[PDB]
């Protein structure tokens, strides 16, 4: 009776489970570590911080290693509840990470968005909007800190961290592209907010102190670290109107080992708008009301799960004039792939292809070396813009190779691809061992 | 590590002793079963 | 700063610290077999459609078997609200075998079961979005659907099926079709006019090996640890006033089993594992004056209000005795799958564990009925005394009282979940132990 | 072409990733493990169960680990929806395991709020909800059985599981003190509910049986486990009406090496509020009508995510005089310290400062070791509570500096820190290594 | 087979070498004389070997 | 209501003699062939 | 388009207004590769 009514069921079948034991579930050992500590102090940003202008830091030499970096916003809005979409994210246009002085990495405010709309998953997602954009109905003349994390290679795990200790004689910077147009801080759509706050910065980084004696073997010895580099070029789409499923041929520039491949098709004037806009709930401002306008997203709820409203057909990529998988449709690459590959929901109008089996890791999981394919080509047909988009029977109610007329505004395709290289430490300098 | 059931291992000993074609290397046979 | 703690080092932190096996800043990432992963289509032999049952023969394009897609396009027929899983449903079973052995079978029972105990966070949201329609969309709108299949070898690649070694015995799956799927070809009983046939298309992901691990594969035995699906229907009973009745199932499971989940449904609404009530979400015109508790208002058809649910109590018993004194259905419900998952299990799915962590793959635990003679599952039920359309009861009652409407919960379905050993030698493989 | 296509795309980047390798991910191990069974029986409750009543349990010592602790209530509300917050939890008040005759850790419910409230990050957290609190609309006159699990050392992790077959000569008990007042069972904010039932208590405990063979020699040998435990005192906050942004300076009153501080301001009368009440949806009882009262809340959404209603703008720790990091916002606290540390989400009016790299996990991965540190401080200043609750204009739409007048019924602050020790069994008796 | 979908013809090994492969059809035309052109051509649309 | 296509696919195949197929399955073959390679893609007619 | 006269009484270097609905452009390319058979398998020795 009891538990051991089933221990001593020992039977022929469990054997190969039980017989000579090499693990104990229930007496475990923790590995002993170096001690460190972990402190986060602000840096000086040398240049006048503001909409449209660049400015740049340079690390204070506080630790042996870094291991993260926050740059923080303080905002105010001239809109109200639903106006604002990740204003923070908007703002911080572009970062580049420079070593030495070359170029290592250089996100853009689109790469993040994509990145949060692929892998940062779970109620995880809403302190990233926590951190990024008002989410409690906040309304006009409300001031608010934000939290914007870089997202380098050794940004989400202390095993990639900087160490500046073994870098005495290189500089490592960070350059922050600020922009010009933020959607309801001083603009609103493309009409200026008068009156509109200049936004003020800081930039924030998480040193390691390491004690005597792991500190001496990080600055006397060379390191060979495995690191992530994002490549991207901003291309431009050719969405059809009517009659017609236009396609295109869109030539790649990747080289280095890559994990995987990810797109979107953008709205330029509209920041993080990845569909197309409809009179129907969160599709666009005033939806359901005789006010909607669909040509103007209900900014607060950019993001959608509707596919209908998502523009792409079908993809295939080439690779050196072959065909590298079968013809998916649309559905495909913003589903089963990120299903499968991370686990977690993509918003509509973002797709992401894997050649990596776990690509939100670091442990390398497979990769497609573009070093030794000559001609990558990602190749799209897009469905037929012809549902009327302030119709919500047509919009709601129609087939699989159709959208709505106002995907096409969707005149921008961003194509990410992110790879491995390798950043050698020796003697004090640092720098990457393949460049392309 | 696995223990030899009589109860159980009879299906397995049965199917991996089934008589297969592992004698068409360079063979003309006009029926082969997909093999790989 | 932070070296005002770093000096701060004592004694007690020696077992922290002293002597250092690990420094978490600078890891070292392992080298790993070339490889490449590509998605084919399958062809399938038979006729696709409504109730019909077919087969795929996976080719041998690849090394390895990883995941297998299934993805249908289908056209609904009602309303926002009027589906509730429609991919899963219509896929109503799959069956796995290699060389005409079977290894497993899932079926769409299992899948929303699977669905609503272990998948968990938004992960089963994007789930929700492969096989359903979540936007309201309305009549006549298609949607390509996407059913990820869940066989052993399906989500962890390091269990991927080894074709350069099952060289004779081939790999099959045998799709069963469903006859009625909810919005798209009925509504309730009722034939939905002009409705569409499914249209099918399985997807194999394979991967490809560099040339020293094939040559590995190819001439090394292989020895993979392996799951099965063990599963019969059931039928009970529960009673609609003045008693509590009691129930002894008698279960027919083998193998080492890591966790038994059962749920209690509708058989003619999918996925209906609680009674049907005149409050929010648990009946079509829930709230309204049109409010009909036999019919449920589809797309909410899964709730959390346990006092729905039929089930009062539940007792294990292995060989005439007691494994655990008996405990209120709830905490199957709630608490098993925190202490074994980590995620939120709707109302009518039960489960209990033999593992510590089931949810995963390394074994944890398990109990062989292979050694037990009498395997039975006691179980208790609610009175089904509440009159479902009054809130006044639905939503006020007491813990060991449910709705009129759950006397529909006929259906009772107990899976076993267990492992089993996949031994490839000389180009082909089964399954080691039999019953 | 596909896969083979991609397969020879090998070349110079390949060699620190496909080159001289190490493993595969094609062919996974399993691992043969101890025989064991686990089982689950109730405990009885030696004292009457009641309302403000001190009783205390034995664990029966019928196998030979114990993993997992459940308590049980059964309650019945005498209030509407959304008149309960985690009755359950704010019930099981007091909570400590002593081993032998001496205490070795408590937790309170204010903690367990706090828990749940940071480390808990997704599904669990509703799960959570779901077994502690009503989550369905239920009416007055509900009745519904909770389990609210405790969280010692050993509950989530077998790796520690407490085991009773080497404590031959101790006696290990479970003492509970019940809140006197629960809101929404006996207790409508601070009115008696006429007709308040005693809940129904037991404890419902996992037990783990192991084989003969290893179950002698693990009994036999002493052990040592790395266990967590929790330190806690009270303390008042500073909360000032208006004018001015109040500071205090805490002394801390911690030892042993710790992985995080964790601080919440709550209003000693409403269990689990620790933001202001206002005028704003989910804000206050009958916000947004004209019945709406900014001095009680809607105590089913007493949890919320709004800052703009935290008393806290920042916080300083000081180590013996010197500043462990620069003064932060409290935003900083709530938002993105935990998205650094455990990646999820925290209500608003929950802080933390991690010391360790990642405290959610088990592993050891840095603390800050106060049995070594003489005096180490908190310095917290406050918002300026001009804010007029009732007003949403006020509430929604001011400045990060300012919070609402309600903010000064925050008047009880509680301070936490998670540490490790070692917890030695030799002989048939056990007790921790180190005091405090 | 249908219009607009996918098949597959595995080769049997009924003979040494295999050389000329057709593909035949039988179909009903819905127009009338001179609206039709290669319907039998445009109807195998991707063959792959 | 246009009727579903009847389709067959129609194969001629070769059938050697006792040495030509003995030699045949057993020696190494290496046949020069043609394939095509193809993607689609869109034109420019103008206007005016 | 809709007048031969027009049509049929022109340039080389003009065409019809119907012109711009052949809207896509199809590049074909035939080439050589080596089908080499050894041991059973078949494949093609020189591809990217």
């Amino acid at each position: 009776a009891g538990g051991l009514s089933q221990l001593v069921a020992y039977g022929a079948q469990d054997v190969y489970l039980t017989g000579n034991p090499q693990i104990t579930f229930f007496k475990t050992v923790y590995r002993r570590y170096t001690n460190f500590a972990i402190e986060s102090i602000q840096q000086t940003i040398n240049g006048s911080v503001g909409f449209g202008n660049k400015v740049s830091t340079q690390i204070s030499r506080n630790g042996d290693l870094i291991t993260d970096i926050v740059v923080e916003f303080v905002l105010t809005k001239g809109g109200n509840g639903g106006t604002t979409y990740y204003p923070a994210e908007e703002l911080l246009q572009d970062v580049e990470l420079e070593i030495g002085g070359q170029r290592i990495d250089k996100h853009y405010n689109d790469w993040f968005r994509t990145y949060d709309a692929l892998f940062r998953m779970n109620d995880d997602r809403y302190n990233y909007r926590r951190m990024t954009d008002w989410v409690n109905n906040e309304l006009v003349g409300a001031q608010k800190r934000f939290y914007v994390p870089l997202i380098f290679f050794f940004n989400q795990t202390p095993g990639l961290a900087l160490p500046l200790i073994a870098l005495q004689y290189h500089e490592v910077k960070l350059y922050f592209t600020l922009a010009s147009q933020v959607q309801g801080v001083n603009y609103n759509g493309s009409s200026a907010i008068a009156g509109a706050a200049q936004p003020t910065m800081s930039v924030w980084v998480d040193y390691i102190f390491l004690d005597t004696q792991e500190r001496t073997r990080f600055a006397q010895l060379p390191h060979e670290y495995l690191i992530e580099q994002l490549q991207f070029t901003g291309s431009e789409t050719a969405t059809p109107s009517a009659t017609t499923q236009a396609s295109q041929n869109i030539r790649l520039n990747f080289n280095h080992p890559t994990k995987y491949l990810a797109w979107n098709f953008n709205n330029p004037t509209n920041y993080g708008q990845y569909t197309a806009l409809a009179n129907i709930p969160g599709a666009c401002s005033g939806a359901g009301t005789a006010a909607a306008t669909v040509t103007t997203p209900d900014y607060g709820n950019t993001g959608t799960y509707n596919e209908q409203l998502a523009v792409l057909d079908s993809a295939k990529i080439q690779l050196n004039g072959q065909d590298r998988f079968a013809t998916r449709k649309g559905s495909y690459f913003n589903k089963v792939q990120p299903y499968q590959s991370i686990g977690g929901v993509t918003p509509a109008g973002v797709y992401l292809y894997s050649f990596a089996l776990k690509p939100a890791g670091r442990q390398p999981s497979g990769t497609c070396n573009f070093s030794r394919i000559d001609n990558a080509t990602l190749s799209l047909t897009y469905k037929t813009c012809s549902i009327d988009a302030t119709s919500p029977a047509a919009v709601l109610g129609n087939t699989e190779t159709v959208t709505a007329n106002t995907a096409t505004l969707l005149t921008a395709l961003n194509i990410y691809a992110k790879n491995y290289n390798v950043l050698r430490i020796m003697s004090g300098m640092g720098g990457l061992a393949y460049a392309n | 590590p696995l223990v030899d059931n009589p109860f159980s291992t009879y299906p397995y000993k049965h199917v991996i002793t089934e008589t297969q074609p592992t004698q068409a290397k360079n063979q003309a046979i006009w029926g082969l079963v997909q093999m790989g």
